[PDB]
């Protein structure tokens, strides 16, 4: 993550603003539809369209991403509890993080045309990969 | 394997795709986001900056060719393996392109479609297009199997 | 595809493989090195430490089964796709194992063979065994293609 | 990584000693034999068995790995020039680093049976992945 990547990511996620929870819920819905194997991690969830459980989980994921943006230089320390969850208790396969990152990028592209330039796309991809490897670093 | 409704949605969205810019946009974004792919395109001139990549007429001309190949695959969704036999030979035996790059380019194309179509690129449409790009990548990577 | 020299070398090395411990060692090392794979084996008991993993009778028995399946695939090198049809169905449509784990387990098995045979595991023998494990993983991941 | 990973990697690579260049050359030979597509990065190299060019390149890679072990907590700064090389000039596909790491693990397993325990194997895998992602960081 170059400083240019950090500069690009902060502004792009700043223009996300109060739509973060909706974007996270939409990314979760996109991941569940495109990759149904990811649904096995949520057996207790109601995963239909418009689900309030999916809405709340999307808000949580979006808030975690906002915290990661605010703590980009200290992400491993800022995401220690989430890494503990996802690696020890959940032990999610790391390919699922790539799938969710792709769905987040698709949601951002479909909601922020002007912001989703190629350079911002590259920076967001690198930031999401860094978040994913932090969340899987406990393995 | 796409259901008839997925096929109808995919062919309805593809009919409104600008065939002169979408492929070039996808190829340029692939080069910018995964710049090790630039190793396969040294004969395309300047690729130092994202602006130079997206302004490259060779990248635009090649992206047009790749989008045409994707359209050909879309017209033959049940014979993707036979549709991409010679392209698979070219990409594996002649160019030595790793098959993970095919999946990367397919996801970049999905992102480009989402960027261009906005809210009408619904999650079901994206799921159908993910099926399509996965099939195309699998057909292109067959010579490595 | 393996040349006759590669097939002879692979068969000669596999004839000396101890079928009671090699599969268990490979499965245990897969669990230790890629601990997310422990999610598929939560009914095997204690997997909290590497020593507990390598001392698990359930892991040993399942590794015996996996090594038997590998021997079955090795006895039919030209029909790996039909040799692993039911196992592919089980692993894909019933267990939902991501196909990258197949390649991971194959590489772990290659490492275990290198560990056991030392200088006997020459680079040509390793190349032949990499071909074999790649073929096995491809055959097992057919249901996803 | 972890403190335990760092200790295991340090001990295992210390047990390599003066065979580092031989092990690197053998890992390169194994990579060229098992994955011939990696050979396209060395078109000016004599890549036959026993090649002195391969011997020298293996010595260089082994010395780089020794430096990375000596600087395990400052690897990104210690490997800046190598990452610059591999990402800007060479543009190596990242998959190739996984292939070379696997061949290094195979060489270590075939030469150091007592040292290559499952825990040491996991630590070496993690260390090689960290080195690989440092060397592909500039992308
Ligand atoms: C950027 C990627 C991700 C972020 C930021 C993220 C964030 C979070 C957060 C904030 C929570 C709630 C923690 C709490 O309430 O204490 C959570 C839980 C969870 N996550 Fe993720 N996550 C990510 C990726 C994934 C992926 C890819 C999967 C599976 C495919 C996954 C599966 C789960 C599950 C199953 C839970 C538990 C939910 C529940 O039990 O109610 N996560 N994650
Ligand atoms: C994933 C779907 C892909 C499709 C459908 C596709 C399609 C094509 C087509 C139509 C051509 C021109 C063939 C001709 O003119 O005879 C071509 C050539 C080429 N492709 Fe792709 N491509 C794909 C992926 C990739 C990727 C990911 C890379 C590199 C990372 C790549 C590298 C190249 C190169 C360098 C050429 C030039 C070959 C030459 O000039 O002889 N392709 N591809
Ligand atoms: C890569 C080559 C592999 C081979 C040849 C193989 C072989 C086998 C065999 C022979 C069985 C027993 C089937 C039966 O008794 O009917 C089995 C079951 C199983 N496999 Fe694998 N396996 C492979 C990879 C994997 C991987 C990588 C995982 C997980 C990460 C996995 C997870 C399982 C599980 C959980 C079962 C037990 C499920 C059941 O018996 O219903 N396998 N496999
Ligand atoms: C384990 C990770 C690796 C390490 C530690 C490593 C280390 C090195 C070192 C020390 C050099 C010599 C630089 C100098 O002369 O100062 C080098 C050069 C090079 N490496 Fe790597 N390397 C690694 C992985 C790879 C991979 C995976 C490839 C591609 C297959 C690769 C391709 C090259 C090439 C093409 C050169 C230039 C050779 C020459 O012109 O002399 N390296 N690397």
């Amino acid at each position: 993550l170059s400083p240019a990547d950090k500069t690009n990511v902060k502004a792009a996620w700043g223009k996300v603003g109060a739509h973060a929870g909706e974007y996270g819920a939409e990314a979760l819905e996109r991941m569940f539809l495109s990759f149904p194997t990811t649904k096995t991690y949520f057996p207790h969830f109601d995963l239909s369209h418009g689900s309030a459980q999916v809405k709340g989980h999307g808000k949580k994921v979006a808030d975690a991403l906002t915290n990661a943006v605010a703590h980009v230089d200290d992400m491993p320390n800022a995401l220690s509890a989430l890494s503990d969850l996802h690696a020890h208790k959940l032990r999610v396969d790391p390919v699922n993080f790539k799938l969710l990152s792709h769905c987040l990028l698709v949601t951002l592209a479909a909601h922020l045309p002007a912001e989703f330039t190629p350079a911002v796309h590259a920076s967001l991809d690198k930031f999401l990969a860094s978040v994913s490897t932090v969340l899987t670093s406990k393995y | 394997h796409l259901t008839p409704e997925e096929k109808s949605a995919v062919t309805a969205l593809w009919g409104k795709v600008n065939v002169d810019e979408v492929g070039g946009e996808a190829l340029g974004r692939l080069l910018v986001v995964y710049p090790w792919t630039q190793r396969f395109f040294e004969s395309f001139g300047d690729l130092s900056t994202p602006d130079a990549v997206m302004g490259n007429p060779k990248v635009k001309a090649h992206g047009k060719k790749v989008l045409g190949a994707f359209s050909d695959g879309l017209a033959h969704l049940d014979n993707l393996k036979g549709t991409f036999a010679t392209l698979s030979e070219l990409h594996c035996d002649k160019l030595h392109v790793d098959p993970e790059n095919f999946r990367l380019l397919g996801n970049v194309l999905v992102c480009v479609l989402a960027h261009h179509f906005g809210k009408e690129f619904t999650p079901p449409v994206q799921a159908a297009y993910q099926k399509v790009v996965a099939g195309v990548a699998n057909a292109l990577a067959h010579k490595y199997h």
